[PDB]
This record gives C-alpha cells, structure tokens and sequence, in this order.
DNA sequence: GGGCTGTGTTTGTATCAAGTTACCTGAATGGTAGGTGGGGAAGTCCAAATATTCCTAGTAAGACAATTGCATTCAAGGCCTGGCTGGTGAAACCTGTTTCCTGGGAAG
C-alpha cells in the first residue's frame, strides 16, 4: 500500500545548497531514517515535557525546549533561530 | 623484499579504515543467528534486511569494542591486545554483569 | 533446523580484519576465544529481544524493522533499514 | 461550486519539509491529544535545518573525493568529522560506513 | 493537594514475606520511585508496541511482551507466571 | 532481599543502605538496575585483592 | 550572585575519601587537578540540561524532579528523590 | 607504633565502603553549583533536595569513575592511579568527546 | 639503489537514478462552529538563601621514611609474515512453497 516517507522532501533540500548533486537510493534511506529518528526524539521529549508540566498540549514552545535538549552546543543556537523564522513568517501569513 | 613486522600490519589499518565492505561474511554469520534463535522459538524465518541489520550491528559492536580495547593495550605500555583487556574493557562500560 | 560449530564461523582473519578497523596493530592469539564469547552475548540480547516482537504480531519472519526495534531498545540505534 | 487556490502550509512558511504530513504525525502517534497549529510548522523547520547540515557537510566530502552523488560513506564521514553533530549521534551506527581513518601515533613503524 | 503514591501498597507486600519488618521513610521513596519508573518502562514499551502493530488497544497480551523485554533471564520467567495467575483468578471471578 | 540484609545486620526497619545492598547482591536484580543509582547507599564492600598489605 | 574559587572547594582529602570508596589504596598528587576537571564537565552537562526544564515551565527554582529528569536524559537514573 | 605504608590506607577502604555518609561536604559543593548555573541563567534558586540530588549524583560518578580507574592502575602492573588512567578510563565508556 | 603497494587517469556500459507524467486516491486545504484548555493576573503562604558566630574537625603543611615506580638490562617466547593448499562462500539461476498481507468476507 502506501509507505509515507521524507524522501521527496530531501530533493527539495538537496537542490537548495548543492544544485548539481544527486543522491543514491541507499543513502536516501539514511536521510529518511535520520528524519524519523530525529523526529521522535524531539516529539518524544516534547511528549514527556507535557506530562512533566501537567498539560495535554504540545505547543510550539515545547518543541523549542525539546531541541535545546537534544542538539548540543552550536546546533542548538541555529536550529532554534531556524525555526522562529519559519514561525514568524508563518503567522504573519494566513 | 622482506617487510618488517608492523609494516604490512599498518597497511591494513589505513586500508580497512577507508572501505565500507562487509568484513564478517554473510553465510558464516547468517548461520550464527540460526543457533541463538533456535532456543527462543524454533522454525523462524528471517528477512535478509534483518540479518544484514545484525551484520552491521555486530560489526558495529566489535569495532566499538576493539577500538576501546586498544586503548587499554597502549595503556599498559604495550602494543598488543590481550583477553585481559577486553574483559576489563567491558567491565568499565557495564556491558557485562 | 540445527547447524552447530558456527560460533567457529567467525574466522581467524575476520576477527583480525575487524581489529584493523578499530586501529589495532598487534593482537594476541587469545582474543579469538574472547571475541566469539562477547559476540554471542550480544546476539543473545538482540535475538532474544527481536523474537518477542515477531511472536507478538504472530509473524513467523523476523523482519527488518524488528531488529531495529530491538536495537532501539538497548540504546544502539541502527539507521538505514527503517525505523 | 469551486473554491480558492489551495496554498500549502509548507509554502506559507518558506520551508520544504511538509507541515500537513507532520501535523498528522502528532495526532496519530498519541503524543498528546491537542496539537497546536504552529507546532508542526516549528518542527518542520528543525527537521529542515538538520537535514541541510548533514547534506551541507555530505556535499563537501563528496566533492573532496571527486564524487557526484553522496554514498553512505560520506554520511558516515560527514558525521564524526563535525564535533556537535557527533555528540547528537554519539550512540548511533550508520550502516555501510566503516570508521574514520585513525592511528594512535604509537603504532607508527620503527 | 493530593499526591497519589504506591507507599501504602508496599506495607501490604512488606507484611507478606517479612511480617516483623518496618521500612524507613527515605527507603519508601525508593520503592515508591522504583514502581513509577518500572511502571512507565512497561507501559511505555507496551505503548510503543501499539504503534508497531497498528492497534489503538493495550491488551493484557501487550503487557506480557513488555515484561519479557525489560526483565532479563529468570525474572522474565517468574513475573510472567506471576501475572497469569492473577488474571485467571481475576477472570474466573466477577 | 531487603528483609534479609536488615536481619543480618540486626535491624527492625529497612534503611536505604539495605536497598542499596539487596540490589547488586542479587545478579539478575542488578542487571535490571545496572544504570541506576540508589540514593544514600554507597557501594558494596570490595577490594581487588591486589591492594592487600605487604 | 558570583562566588569564585569554588572548584577549589572540592578539597584534597574529600577527593582522597572518594578515592577510598572506589577501592583505591595509593594515589598521585596530580589527580586533584584531574578530578576537579572531570567533575565540572559532569556538572556542565546536568545543570545545562536541568535549567532548560526549569526555564520551560517558567519556574525560577530548579526543583528536585528537574535534576532527576536531567539525569534521566543522560542514562544515569537517580532514585530516591522522585521521578 | 609506626605503620607501614598501605596499612592505614587499607583501614580507610573497609571504613568508607561501610558508611553512607557525605564525603564531599555541603557548602563547598553547593557553591560549585553557583558557578556553573551563573552562565545559563543568573539569579536562580535551588531547593536543598536538588543540591543534595547533585551531591549524591556527583559522588555517584567519581566513585563509579575511580573504581573503574583502579582497574587500569592494577592493569599496568601498578597499585597507583595516575591521570593517564582517568583520561583513558573515560575514553572507553564514551563519557568525553 | 630498488621495489612494492597504493593511486590515478581514461573508457564504456550497465545499472541506478533522474525525469516526466498519468491518475486517483489519499490526503491536504478551506471555511465554520463549538467548547475546552490554557494562559494570565492575584494572593497567602511557603521554602530557600543570607548574615552571623562559633566552635570544632579536618584541612593544610612540614618532615620523614620506605615502597613503589621507573628505567635498564636480560632472556625468550609469541606473534607476524608469507609460500601454499583447498574447501566454502558467494554470485548467478530456477522455483515451489510458504507466508503474509492487508483486505474483504462469512458465521457463530
Ligand atoms: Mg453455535
């Protein structure tokens, strides 16, 4: 049937910073399974952040704390500020 | 002509730290899983991406073990690993109780 | 199906070649009876955790995500096969 | 009757990873009961920064060894070359990679 | 307000195999927090067993597999058979 | 197991030292809690039998 | 509030007494500048993970379950204080 | 009269493997946390059960370190630990990158 | 002075992937109504942090003594390397069977 994936959304990032670059099949699955794992670390730490503060709600604040825990040092400085651009751009729209 | 001991050896270290090949072969590792699986449930099947999920996880452990073994061998003013090193490598990580 | 003498299938160069990937120059002759022991400990803590997933869905084939789920359990994540 | 132009929420935030697909993987994964409208936006950005940062570094090692495509050895070697990317994936085996080239500089020949 | 606990249900087990034994306050909290941790390991592995087999249902089969994973060796032989007594006794009642 | 170590050291109540010492005395109980610190316990009595006096 | 020279608060006998609990008879005089270093590495990976919990609930007090949640994260579980 | 070296030392090993006392004192460990916390957020308060949650976790690490240090010192035909042991103790577990 | 293994450069094709699309359905969006959850502002009370001294215990230090650790030399064992033989592993080929694989369906 249908296997959902993140394979298509890699070519929309691979062709942003290296537009003359292909990527193999068996290397797609790593960047596929990199996403699904780094998804459920951030979600599965934001999930356990909901119980620790007695709320049933995953806000966009709780994903920010569950990225300042998993990412160390200098990635935790960029991937926070690479999200709050994509939210402030999002909320000024619609 | 005649290599000294430690010359063909050091050619192997820069060789195998470059490739990505399979070191443990397939069928003499596939049959190893057909010994341990027989206890817990007889007549099991295996997908070949699951055996390969072990052949790239067992080789992910010994290389993680031997590189932490060789720290001990250098630590005892030696260049030779010994089975007193591994049995003390694993006691530090807690990988054997 | 029973096929014995296959902890002895991890041959003498194939432990030396694994030793060379770790950055090891000189080895003893008594690692070979240590490595086969530490290897079968590691496969009696993965296959024992993998089969309880495959029995739970009543499957007869331990599939590719099963082993990855077992390695998820121990804290040694394997990418590239799914999961 | 017809309706307006369906503008995807990935294009309304300037991202590439979807927000429609992430927002049904926060309500079918039992993470919580309510999921805000901004949370799969903010999470698809952090999935998009970290997907670049490997492939930025995976592009260089492909180039430095004269390759067009990125094979997993480059992903093996882009990780563990960067320090802070390694501390994220410190427990993680990458399939078909081998290790970094390393000698402890005591085994050098005499 | 109310802090739920497992402290009372320890004295109903401590006075089963050592009836002449007290237990201190700061040792109660260990056996309190032993329970809450070994609770959410078994639940939080039975939870992730629900997604792996596409069911919304935690059965009493799924708790049995999430005890044969967390408990090693000889505890996994007893705590399975110390549950299926307490279920077969339960279901023959009511 | 925490009742026995209380009894073997002549105690009525079980203080956490006994819980520290009931764990890591049993083998299979230790492999469950191999990563786990117990508060206010210290360790088992242990010497490597090389440091014995000469 | 700033109070310096308190990595030097881990005094010379109190590292020796910790050495005696590990089962160590004879020590060097250069462990004292190694232990204070390895200790402050371990508290710059717990307080850095604890404060991000306390800031997240907008609390000003890093409470008892916070540190246990930080030690939950690293894989070194602490019983006895909750969590 | 005059003890030999290694006699008052071995009295300490059976002493401190029996007690449950605090070895690192409170206030010269409480003030250590008032140096590392100042970077990440100034003006924080601490509950005394959280400082004690660190004083029984830092002492849970060094004792776990020194008992895995002393394996190395015995391993190099020695009875003395050295700071080349700890820096090779931590590289085996992966406690320092 | 010479040699060996690693390394590089160029070609062709097979394979793998890149490409574009056709549809078709799945899912992704738009517009709305509703309630609920959470967020925000407040207050008495609560827990920790400080200013203090006081005393005491162990910390810090100076001296001394002896063991251990180190550096060297001695002795040989163990392991590395290579010239060789062959047994199996793997790759290519063929399949029947078995299991799944959701999916639908019947019946008690
Ligand atoms: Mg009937």
């Amino acid at each position: 049937s249908r296997k959902e994936s993140y394979s298509v959304y890699v070519y929309k990032v691979l062709k942003q910073v290296h537009p003359d670059t292909g990527i193999s099949s068996k290397a797609m699955g790593i960047m596929n399974s990199f996403v699904n794992d780094i998804f459920e670390r951030i979600a599965g730490e934001a999930s356990r952040l909901a119980h620790y503060n007695k709320r049933s709600t995953i806000t966009s604040r709780e994903i920010q704390t569950a990225v300042r825990l998993l990412l160390p040092g200098e990635l935790a400085k960029h991937a926070v500020s690479e999200g709050t651009k994509a939210v402030t751009k999002y909320t000024s729209s619609k | 002509h005649r290599y000294r001991p430690g010359t063909v050896a050091l050619r192997e270290i820069r060789r195998y730290q470059k490739s990505t090949e399979l070191l443990i072969r397939k069928l003499p590792f596939q049959r190893l899983v057909r010994e341990i699986a027989q206890d817990f449930k007889t007549d099991l099947r295996f997908q070949s991406a699951a055996i390969g999920a072990l052949q790239e996880a067992s080789e992910a452990y010994l290389v993680g073990l031997f590189e932490d073994t060789n720290l001990c061998a250098i630590h005892a003013k030696r260049v030779t690993i010994m089975p007193k090193d591994i049995q003390l490598a694993r006691r530090i990580r807690g990988e054997r109780a | 199906k029973v096929l014995r003498d296959n902890i002895q299938g991890i041959t003498k160069p194939a432990i030396r070649r694994l030793a060379r990937r770790g950055g090891v120059k000189r080895i003893s002759g008594l690692i070979y009876e240590e490595t086969r022991g530490v290897l079968k400990v590691f496969l009696e803590n993965v296959i024992r955790d993998a089969v309880t997933y495959t029995e739970h869905a009543k499957r007869k084939t331990v599939t590719a995500m099963d082993v990855v789920y077992a390695l998820k359990r121990q804290g040694r994540t394997l990418y590239g096969f799914g999961g | 009757k017809a309706r307006a132009k369906a503008k995807t929420r990935s294009s309304r935030a300037g991202l590439q990873f979807p927000v429609g697909r992430v927002h049904r993987l926060l309500r079918k994964g039992n993470y919580a009961e309510r999921v805000g409208a901004g949370a799969p936006v903010y999470l698809a950005a952090v999935l998009e920064y970290l997907t670049a940062e490997i492939l930025e570094l995976a592009g260089n090692a492909a180039r430095d060894n004269k390759k067009t495509r990125i094979i997993p050895r480059h992903l093996q070697l882009a990780i563990r070359n960067d320090e802070e990317l390694n501390k994220l994936l410190g427990k993680v085996t990458i399939a078909q990679g081998g290790v970094l080239p390393n000698i402890q500089a005591v085994l050098l020949p005499k």
